[PDB]
């Protein structure tokens, strides 16, 4: 038994890095345009690829065109690849995130890569990476062998369940600006997770000091990555 | 700021 | 300066308290079996717990009322003299409740009185919650391998024996998969490992476990993966102090 | 085995 054991990320490839963008939404919803998006799209687009992702991404995409799009992806062969990235940047609430036109609960996108789906990417990472809302809650500021076919997933949400989580409307996200950053200067070498923790960090140091709703100021967020990873994650040159 |  | 090396400072008088909730057996009408194995879970953790600095509470089959009015007498003590703060559930559970004697409880209520601007002396400081319940009804199945402030959510780690939606198990005599492999890592690493990468492991002895045997023959090569949820802000150690 |  290996304390140090890391995955194994010398495959011929990567491996694809899926970023769904939606910037506004059908009007029977009655969601506001998502301004700053495309900064974090054009963001993790560059971080990504300079990581060896081969990047697709789709915006506003309907329900059952994402949904159609992302089982495409769980049926090819990733025999290939090191590992598979899928992001959304969208609204969101509850458990659940919006398509153009309707709702899509997490599950549903997650279940289609666990092991007995996706069998290519058994004992390989699957990381999704969401930038929307958890909740109502404005967080307030304070003053200081076999395997499981549930495995090796890792959820990184932009905030904590139950949460608001923020955007600028010219620099993008709170959390995606923070993890690019992160990712431009430490995703290279850093294992993932500490990564992800610089990122907490980060973020939690931001405050809203602007908003229209003047109860907004002085407000916080901090981000929560969910990991049933079984190593080490890296993403050394290749 | 605004909220997603 | 921004320090990818920062630490938690762990230089306090105390390193904290451990609270262990065991539950072994449950009102009659809430139909729930008794949970064989759970002693062994309790008394495994007390040592390893003890043996890393806390000082450690143990409460056996509390009812909900009560369970809720000693979580509020800790979450108002002063842990102005701790590193962290630790508490650990052993019960059988669904969704995102756990059950006390009497009646679930949602875990966002116990953890809730954790939080900055509740619980004063513990902001910077770590919360760890150490959850063996089941999450769901699925059975995971065997695949083969081919100043600033602070938000007042900050610092807390969840340490769940499951991945959300899916069955835990215990043996009954030796005690649960996941508080088993936890203790054991614990014994071996916790003095010096990163707390993370220790339930980085405890996430791969698990998943190396499979159901050999069981009352319910479909059961029989089942699996289950746990889940560690982390808003910590920092590196985290358990050196000896 | 049993289950919680
Ligand atoms: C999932 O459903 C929703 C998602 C987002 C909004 C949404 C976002 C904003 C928003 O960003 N408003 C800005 C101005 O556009 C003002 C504001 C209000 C509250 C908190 C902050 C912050 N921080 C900012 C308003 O509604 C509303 C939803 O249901 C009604
Ligand atoms: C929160 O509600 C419940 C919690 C636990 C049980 C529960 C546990 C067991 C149990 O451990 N049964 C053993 C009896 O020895 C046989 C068994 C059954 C199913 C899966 C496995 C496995 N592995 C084992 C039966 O019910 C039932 C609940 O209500 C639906």
């Amino acid at each position: 038994f290996d304390p140090a054991e890391k995955y194994k990320m010398d495959h011929r490839r990567r491996g694809i890095a899926l970023i769904f963008n939606h910037e506004r939404f059908f009007w029977h919803l009655t969601l506001p345009e998502r301004r700053g998006t495309c900064a974090d799209r054009d963001n993790l687009t560059r971080r990504f690829s300079d990581l060896g992702f081969e990047v697709k991404c789709f915006n506003d995409l309907k329900a059952e065109e994402l949904l159609l799009k992302i089982h495409e992806v769980s049926t090819v062969s990733h025999a290939d690849a090191d590992c598979f990235v899928c992001v959304f940047l969208s609204h969101g609430e509850g458990n659940h995130i919006y398509a153009y036109d309707a709702k899509i609960e997490i599950q549903t996108l997650t279940g289609l890569f666990k092991g007995d789906k996706c069998h290519s990417l058994v004992g390989k990472p699957k990381i999704f990476i969401i930038q929307a809302c958890r909740g109502n809650q404005h967080d307030v500021p304070v003053i200081p062998y076999t395997l499981p076919a549930g495995a090796d997933f890792l959820m990184c949400y932009s905030v904590a369940e139950g949460y608001y989580s923020h955007r600028e409307t010219v620099n993008g996200s709170w959390y995606i600006q923070d993890l690019c950053e992160m990712l431009g200067k430490y995703g290279s070498s850093l294992e993932f997770t500490e990564l992800l923790t610089l990122v907490n960090r980060k973020v939690s140091q931001r405050r809203v000091d602007f908003c229209k709703d003047p109860s907004a100021i002085g407000k916080k967020q901090v981000p929560c990555f969910a990991s049933m990873l079984t190593k080490k994650l890296h993403f050394f040159p290749k | 700021v605004e909220i997603x």
